[PDB]
């Protein structure tokens, strides 16, 4: 919690959430490669339960929900995959902003088991639903909404 | 499963029915969630009158075409039948 | 059973109480003081949204109630660009 | 007995499966082996299980080489590569 | 009816269970794999291993189940 406090961030804007949600994390060539492999459901359960940012991004605007549905080995580990995208929903992440590339983790799934999971795991509203009408139709929202709704249209 | 967006005047009524039913239920309905005689329902699609015996199904709307997102509307002009004075939406402002 | 929402415009929208409970905001309204426990009308009086806004997020209230949990088949939500960017703050007051 | 034989058969192939696993492991590991020197070991390997038959293990030889897991080299019947 | 109680043999909803190459779940590891992987799709909805279709594409190019050309995704 106390390193969390400090939202510590690597060269490409990584939290220590999508670190534990990546598999491009890099692991040491020595006995590390036995327990410590990425993704850990156990570890993003762990942090997410500790307080981690789950609506986090970094500097390219992914998510920590954009990089795992971007996960390979959908059903190798099917046992992590499910278990790590039902924590970071239940925690509150967003599971229809977009990044920098105005892309949905939906659209990011590259993998049919991984958009099965998340769309299972979407709870709809009508807010992400307008929002998103809002960005695809490019309506001038500046100085028409409320401050705390430009953010929402933002990843939205 | 089809779905009306009954109206009248400006009241406006969401109702949930079936594809193949009678009209009778839906009359009885919107009559005790509204508080009138059950003489004065007269439904009208497209400002026209339709058989209280035949199936709404058949009446003008199904399940391709009245929908949750986007419901058929039904007026449901009253005996004082009055004329279908159906009021219309608020246009939305023009964007720029 | 049936709950009432009347725009700023005079429009009134009659919509089940369990579809308008989806919403915070109209659940806050229908509790505490005046619930006027007639089971029929419990009305809402929204002064400031008009009555197209109104409209489309009754529609997306029954739309919610019908597709909670389904199977993939979900369409999608059909917003006009008009009524976007005052449906975005309808449902924020709303908290859909 | 109708469907009691249905599990005294449903572990009769899962037995093979197993023992086809085990020729695979058991040979990589190596990546030559003899016949008689890879019989002996699968028995060996699967002593916590069960006793598998000398017939099941060579059918379950002549599978595997037909399914290019393992092959048989070029000297005689008894010599097994990887492959 | 008064009182009812029954029994549900809950699985993953993947539609493809099982690799029809070496008899084994596609949770767990392959045949080839387990002595110490990633999953091939096919365009036919065939599902296997993925050291397992490069040993089937290595003998043919014909789906393990059907005559079908295998493909990648
Ligand atoms: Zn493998
Ligand atoms: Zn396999
Ligand atoms: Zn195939």
């Amino acid at each position: 919690y106390n390193l969390i406090h400090l939202d510590p961030r690597t060269r490409e804007g990584f939290t220590l959430l999508h670190l534990a949600v990546n598999s491009n994390t890099p692991v040491d060539d020595f006995h590390t490669n036995d327990v410590c492999s990425f993704p850990n459901a156990l570890v993003t359960k762990l942090l997410l339960d500790c307080g981690a940012e789950v609506n986090a991004v970094d500097n390219e605007g992914n998510s920590a929900l954009h990089i795992i549905v971007q996960y390979n080995r959908p059903i190798s580990d099917f046992l992590t995959l499910h278990s790590i995208i039902i924590s970071l929903v239940e925690a509150g992440a967003h599971t229809d902003m977009t990044n920098k590339q105005n892309k949905t983790p939906l659209d990011k799934s590259t993998t049919g088991v991984s958009e099965i999971l998340l769309k299972t795991q979407m709870k709809m509203s009508l807010k992400c639903l307008a929002a998103r009408a809002v960005r695809a139709n490019d309506i001038n929202y500046q100085d028409q909404i409320p401050r705390t709704l430009e953010e929402f249209v933002g990843f939205h | 499963d089809v779905f009306l967006m009954i109206r009248r005047h400006k009241t406006t009524i969401f109702t949930d029915a079936k594809e193949s039913s009678t009209v009778f239920e839906l009359k009885r309905i919107v009559e005790g969630i509204l508080k009138r005689p059950p003489d004065e329902q007269r439904l009208y699609k497209d400002d026209q009158l339709l058989d209280d015996g035949k199936t709404l199904g058949e009446c003008g709307f199904t399940s391709q075409t009245a929908r949750p997102q986007a419901p058929a509307t039904v007026g449901l002009a009253f005996r004082a039948f009055e004329a279908l004075c159906i009021e219309p939406f608020s246009s939305p402002p023009e964007l720029p | 059973m049936y709950v009432k929402l009347i725009s700023s415009d005079g429009h009134e929208f009659i919509v089940k109480r369990e579809h308008a409970l989806t919403s915070g905001t109209i659940k806050a309204m229908l509790s505490g003081p005046g619930q006027f426990a007639e089971n029929e009308t419990n009305e809402v009086n929204f002064r400031e949204i008009p009555s197209h806004v109104l409209s489309k997020v009754c529609m997306y209230f029954t739309y919610k109630v019908r597709y909670t949990n389904s199977s993939t088949e979900i369409p999608e939500f059909p917003i006009a660009p008009e009524i976007a960017l005052e449906l975005l703050m309808a449902a924020n007051f709303l908290d859909c | 007995p109708q469907e009691m034989e249905q599990t005294r058969s449903a572990v009769d192939e899962d037995r093979k499966m197993y023992l086809q696993a085990a020729i695979v492991r058991i040979m990589k590991a190596r990546k030559v082996l003899r016949h008689n020197a890879l019989i002996q070991e699968v028995i060996s390997q699967s002593r916590a299980r069960f006793n598998p038959s000398i017939s099941m293990i060579k059918k379950c030889i002549e599978v595997l080489i037909d399914k290019q897991y393992i092959e048989r080299s070029q000297a005689s019947a008894d010599e097994y590569s990887y492959v | 009816v008064k009182k009812w109680n029954a029994v549900a043999l809950w699985a993953w909803d993947i539609v493809v269970d099982n690799c029809a190459i070496c008899r084994n779940h596609i949770m767990d590891l392959c045949i080839e794999c387990q002595a110490n992987c990633t999953v091939a799709w096919g365009v036919c909805n065939h599902a296997f291993h993925f050291h397992c279709i490069s040993r089937w594409l290595k003998t043919r190019q014909v789906c393990p189940l059907d005559n079908r050309e295998w493909e990648f995704q």
